[PDB]
RNA sequence: GGCAUAGUUC
DNA sequence: CAACGGGCGGAACTATGCC
DNA sequence: CCGTTGTT
């Protein structure tokens, strides 16, 4: 994992899975696996910091971008069957904080939970106040509007 | 067990008494209604090494319209009834001058015996009933409406009244459980009387074919 | 299951035939002994030897619970109820053991 | 704590699931009844439900109080991942 | 005999007419001793339930004992059965070297690893039969491309 | 509960705890130390053994008895086996079986396998599981007429099984032969005739239709049932049933078989 | 007729489906002829009985005069005639309607 | 119970009967190697098979980040407070939702079930 | 397809295309479905 | 002109 | 018991490739 | 999935 985060020997695309109970390590360099980026939580604090945020918000005339964020080991690509050995948090400033302890061993964090929707379902406003068949119907009818 | 065997024999006898009463033969009320203890007393409460040995239970009874027309109810002692057993029974019927007879079987009959039963149909009429098929009376089940066998005069009158050819009636197979219970041949017509939800009663007719 | 079952039954019968001592010589029943029905052949391979064998057990159970008449009634009720020798033994054993638990 | 006793004719999993679903259904129905009986005489949902035009008290309950349990193939949501529903839950979590 | 045997493990090799018992394939790979085959399959020998589960599969090795006859048995069921025997045995070797588990290897010395991977397949089958691992589902998206 | 036990299939595996095959030629010196006293009291033959252990919970749940198991074994295998059994007094309930090409070990494994999956200690074959719950509907309850003429509803235990064997259940002692019913139309046919199959088919259709609270006029139900059971045998509404009718070839050709029917005619 | 009904309908279900709505017809007659329920009437119960008996003969489903045809008609109209007699009973006519 | 192998051909040893000394011998079908066994029991079949997973639970599960943790169940051996826990996590386990525990202290690996 | 040719004849019987009787009176009473109503018998339930 | 495939509405 | 064959919603509207 | 026809 350290080598993949440094981007030295193992490309960021490669996935590594450890099946702790069955004592197997599986490494995939295959093509066709589907993966999405996730933030990294080290102890209980995101590795993403205000310095990263400022360098990103000065993105113009600064040649600092998503690749320079990935190369810093801040975010990571997680495919589907590597998601089975990870503990995710939906919101940093709400789930990392001290509470009645549910999980204190978070391993990642979501960028924003609204990035689970596709192109046509990202135009519906307040989709969480709707009914799922209605969201599906709008996803269908968004490809027929005239503009 | 001996108790269970006595119980099975008693139930088979009671169902056969009901069958004969339905078929119009002359069975008295006391014969129809026997308690288990009465049957134990009259014909042995011990089957194994006892008086009831699937014999002496044979029933000879005369039809209410003709004492000359009588029927036998034989109890083979063999789990698989054979050609020689059928020949023995036919010999006994011939010597007693009896046309029809019933045969209750322990387990089953060989196909050779069944065909040797079918062959003598105009000479003699014999029917096979399994031991399991008579522990209950299918007629008493609430799903089974009342059946009445119709005479040739009543059939002719019905056909003339509705101007029907017998092809145009509903049918009932000669292997039907109730058809075997009533002993009906092909060409006879049964009448079904059942209550109705929209009329209060409805009489149907079925042709055995 | 029928074809496999029939083949199994026939196989079982044939293995049993092949596992016989080749002549099934039909030895006679055993004569007596205060026991009732002592001439009985009613249970295959049971003997008057076994009847006497059980008598001891009844007499000693009765004697310690505290007579040979009551022993013969216990035997004879068991002998009527019985149909197989291992069951006849099982009844004898069960009575003696459980009545020993009441003699205790 | 293994103190749960099975109901006759049911497995331990079956009786646990039955108790959980019964509790949750009671909660949903009670909240629905509260939402119904807290309406007003000018409410348009009540206007369209009482007259029988379109809608139902369950729809009013889902709008006001509680959407309720989601079921897949008649059972609760299954364990799609290894022993958990989503990567945001610990393993073996049977909470509502 | 079927009732006493219970379960047997068979393998469906590609380009072969019908099924083959697994011990036959392992012997065709060049392993003769039951101890060696069980070293390839059962990794920890202190598992009597696994040993008992694999025993009926080894009871089909009562006849076949050598690589040549095992190859003959495998090659007897080709796409076009041969009229000779050397050609059939060569076809069997060709199938076991070219169409069985191509991803492990295709070189001449790939048997030592094909045996291990086939043993792993059999071991995972035993674990599934013993109720020690969950059966896979085709709708899981980690099992898709 | 007694009838529930009587009507549910149960082989030896449902009650056995464990089994093993030993080698013990000595009747006195027994490899197992538990059986010593009673095996000595009990005591050509073969030196091999078939020792099985019966689970106490399942043994006492079904109200079964070791004498009953032994006599069932004797009925099933005859006197070519030997059987010696302990009693419930001891904590360990033990059964010991010995035999009174054709080698012993392979024969004993077949005896054990048959005796565990074919014994049929109790119950009716093909009847897998039987439930027992009080009714909560006015059609599954018994309703009588009192001596004052009213209708009073009574609650009596009703069973609900899985798997069907109607004739045996009807013939069972202490089972009502009038109201007992199944939901297999072929079974109702082969047991009770054609009129009973018509009535049962109507009841099943009414149940499936009215489960949704919907209403359909009885005339249409009666017409469908009469059409299906007009000719004396069950007529499935398929190509088989449609072409079984002695109608013109042109009506059959338009339904699930055109060329074949036309060429046959 | 009550005993016949109890045989036909066990489990005591009164609800049934029949062609003429007798109670609504009676209500319509009351409103049409301005019947006052607080006063004694001029309807002879013998006239009621005879009228119902004569009416039941004009409701013919199976036409005929043979014993078979008469039996068929009786079976075809049994339930409705039972309902008709129950409703147009003379005591019910004198007290309720 | 277990499988024992001949030292000559390394094949499975089948049981064979010695009809002279009334003794049990394990013999193979490849060579004529004989043996005398101590189990004295050819075959054992338990159908309950309610195996306690404490034999089958690995102590390495304590490194799983996805497992719940508690501090109200101290370890019996080393007295460590935090202890991971989980259910049967196996099929053919009837329906028992009994918990199982593993101590999270390195090299302790105590696996119990209250 | 099963019941496409079942009709009410002028005989008042219900027959298929081969003039085989299905019901001697339609609906066992001879009435039409769209003209009947729910009613109560009012003499079945009351006590003696 | 016809055959096939794809998408969409109810 | 095994192998083989027929059966599987209703309408409607665009487009594109090919003989 | 389940009605025919063959093989045994
Ligand atoms: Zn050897
Ligand atoms: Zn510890």
């Amino acid at each position: 994992r350290k080598l993949r985060r440094q981007m030295d020997i193992i490309v960021s695309e490669v996935s590594m899975i450890r099946d702790i109970r069955e004592r197997e390590i599986r490494i995939y360099t295959d093509a066709g696996r589907i993966c999405r980026p996730l933030l990294i939580v080290e102890k209980q604090k995101l590795l993403l910091k205000k310095r990263h945020i400022d360098q990103l918000k000065e993105r113009e005339y600064n040649n600092y971008s998503w690749q320079d964020l990935v190369a810093s080991g801040v975010v990571e690509y997680i495919d589907t069957l590597e998601e089975e050995t990870v503990m995710l948090a939906m919101t940093p400033d709400d789930l990392q904080e001290k509470e009645v302890a549910y999980c204190s061993t978070y391993t990642h964090c979501e960028i924003h939970p609204s990035m689970i929707l596709g192109v046509c379902a990202s135009i519906i406003p307040f989709p969480d106040h709707n009914q799922s068949p209605r969201n599906t119907y709008q996803s269908a009818m968004g490809k027929q509007a005239m503009g | 067990d001996d108790e269970e065997e006595t119980y099975r024999l008693w139930k088979i006898r009671k169902t056969i008494m009901q069958l004969c009463h339905d078929r119009g033969y002359l069975v008295t009320q006391d014969g129809l209604d026997q308690t288990l203890e009465e049957f134990k007393a009259q014909f042995g409460g011990k089957p194994s090494e006892g008086r009831p040995r699937r014999t002496d239970l044979t029933v000879l009874v005369a039809h209410n319209d003709d004492p000359t027309d009588q029927m036998f109810v034989f109890f083979p002692e063999e789990p698989k009834v054979g050609i020689k057993t059928i020949k023995v029974y036919c010999q006994r019927m011939q010597e007693e001058n009896i046309t029809r007879a019933l045969i209750v079987v322990q387990q089953g009959m060989t196909p050779s015996a069944k065909q040797s039963l079918v062959d003598m149909a105009p000479k003699y009429i014999l029917e096979q009933f399994l031991q399991q098929e008579l522990l209950i009376n299918i007629t008493e089940h609430e799903l089974v409406p009342e059946h009445v066998v119709m005479t040739k005069e009543e059939v002719t009158e019905l056909l003339a009244r509705y101007k029907l050819r017998e092809n145009q009636l509903p049918r009932i197979q000669a292997g039907d459980p109730v058809a075997r219970y009533f002993g009906i041949k092909r060409g006879q017509v049964v009448k079904i009387i059942r209550p109705s939800e929209t009329a209060g009663r409805y009489i149907t007719y079925r042709l055995v074919q | 299951d029928e074809a496999h079952k029939e083949e199994w039954n026939l196989f079982y019968q044939k293995q049993m035939q092949l596992r016989k001592g080749k002549d099934p010589k039909i030895e006679e029943f055993v004569p007596p002994c205060p026991l009732k029905e002592a001439s009985s052949r009613r249970i295959p391979r049971l003997t008057v030897k076994a009847r006497e064998h059980c008598l001891r057990l009844l007499e000693e159970a009765l004697s310690s619970n505290r007579l040979r008449a009551k022993a013969v009634e216990l035997e004879h009720e068991t002998f009527r109820n019985a149909k197989v020798a291992n069951l006849y033994k099982a009844s004898v054993l069960k009575k003696v053991a459980d009545i020993h638990r009441a003699s205790k | 704590n293994n103190e749960l006793e099975p109901t006759p004719g049911n497995t331990l999993r079956q009786t646990f699931e039955n108790q959980v679903n019964r509790i949750l259904n009671d909660a949903r129905d009670k909240t629905g009844s509260s939402a119904q009986k807290s309406l007003s005489e000018y409410n348009n949902f009540k206007s369209m439900v009482v007259s029988g035009a379109k809608g139902s008290k369950i729809n009013i309950s889902q709008v006001i109080a509680v959407v309720g349990q989601q079921n897949v193939e008649g059972k609760r949501i299954p364990f799609g991942f290894k022993h958990r529903t989503l990567p945001h839950f610990i393993k073996d979590d049977y909470g509502p | 005999k079927k009732s006493a045997i219970g379960q047997r493990i068979v393998a469906t090799l590609p380009y072969i007419k019908q099924e083959v018992p697994i011990i036959i394939v392992f012997r065709a790979l060049g392993f003769v001793s039951d101890r060696d085959i069980l070293e390839h399959i059962i990794y920890d020998f202190e598992d009597p339930e696994m040993m008992e589960m694999v025993k009926p599969s080894l009871d089909e090795a009562f006849v076949i004992q050598e690589q040549n006859v095992a190859l003959n048995f495998i090659g007897s069921r080709g796409a076009k059965p041969g009229v000779t025997k050397e050609k059939r045995i060569k076809y069997a070797k060709e199938v076991l070297q070219k169409e069985m588990l191509p991803h492990v290897g295709v070189s001449d010395f790939c048997e030592t690893k094909k045996a291990y991977f086939l043993g792993y397949m059999v071991h995972r089958l035993l674990l599934a039969a013993l109720g020690r691992r969950e059966l896979d589902d085709r709708d899981h998206y980690g099992n898709k491309r | 509960k007694d009838i529930l036990c009587r009507l549910e299939h149960t082989t030896l595996r449902k009650v056995t705890a464990n089994t093993a095959i030993y080698y013990d030629p000595n009747p006195q010196s027994t490899v197992v130390a538990e059986d010593q006293e009673w095996v000595n009291v009990y005591y050509r033959i073969s030196p091999w053994l078939l020792r099985v252990e019966l689970d106490r919970k399942h043994m006492t749940d079904r109200k079964l008895t070791m004498e009953q198991i032994a006599e069932k074994i004797n009925a099933g295998f005859g006197d070519d086996l030997n059987c010696i059994f302990n009693d419930d007094n001891a904590e360990k309930l033990v059964l010991r079986i010995r035999i009174m090409k054709m080698d012993d070990d392979v024969f004993l494994r077949c005896i054990e396998s048959n005796m565990l999956t074919d014994m049929t200690l109790q119950g009716i074959e093909q009847i897998s599981k039987v439930y027992m719950h009080l009714p909560q509907t006015d059609n599954k309850k018994k309703i009588i007429i009192t001596e004052d003429g009213e209708f009073k509803a009574l609650q009596e235990w009703i069973l609900e099984t899985d798997g069907v064997s109607l004739m045996r259940v009807l013939s069972e002692k202490d089972v009502d032969p009038v109201r007992t019913t199944s939901n297999d139309i072929v079974e109702i046919f082969t047991v009770l005739g054609i009129e009973a199959v018509r009535k049962a088919l109507e009841r099943e259709l009414y149940h499936v239709i009215s489960f949704d609270g919907s209403y359909v006029n009885y005339r249409h139900l009666a017409l469908l049932c009469d059409t299906m059971t007009c000719r004396g045998h069950l007529m499935a509404i398929t190509r088989h049933g449609v072409n079984r009718q002695d109608t013109g070839p042109l009506m059959k050709c338009s339904f699930e078989e055109t060329v074949d029917v036309l060429m046959e005619a | 007729d009550r005993e016949v009904l109890r045989v036909i309908f066990p489990t005591g279900d009164s609800k049934v489906v029949l062609p003429c709505n007798l109670l609504r017809m009676i209500w319509n007659a009351q409103k049409i002829f301005h019947i006052n329920p607080r006063l004694p009437s001029d309807l002879h119960p013998i006239k009621v009985v005879e009228g119902v008996k004569e009416l039941s003969k004009k409701l013919v489903i199976v036409n005929g005069d043979d014993p078979l045809s008469r039996q068929a008609q009786e079976n075809a109209t049994l339930l409705f005639n039972i309902h008709l007699r129950s409703t147009l009973c003379s005591r019910r006519m004198a007290e309720e309607f | 119970v277990g499988i024992r192998f001949c030292q000559e051909c390394n094949n499975m040893l089948y049981p064979k009967e010695d009809k002279e000394n009334r003794i049990l011998l394990y013999a193979c079908r490849n060579c004529d190697y004989q043996q005398e066994a101590d189990n004295s029991c050819i075959y054992v079949n338990k159908i309950t098979h309610e195996v306690d997973e404490l034999t089958q639970i690995i102590a390495d599960v304590s490194q799983d980040p996805t497992l719940p943790r508690t501090e109200d169940h101290p370890c019996q051996k080393c007295g460590h407070k935090e202890a991971v826990f989980f259910q049967s996590h196996s099929a053919r386990a009837e329906d028992a939702m009994r918990l199982y525990y593993v101590c999270t202290a390195p090299h302790c690996g105590h696996r119990w079930t209250e | 397809k099963s019941m496409e040719s079942v009709m009410v004849k002028y005989d008042a019987t219900v027959r298929n295309s081969i003039n085989q009787v299905v019901q001697l009176r339609y609906g066992e009473d001879g009435l039409a479905g769209e003209s009947v109503e729910f009613q109560n018998l009012a003499t079945l339930k009351p006590s003696n």
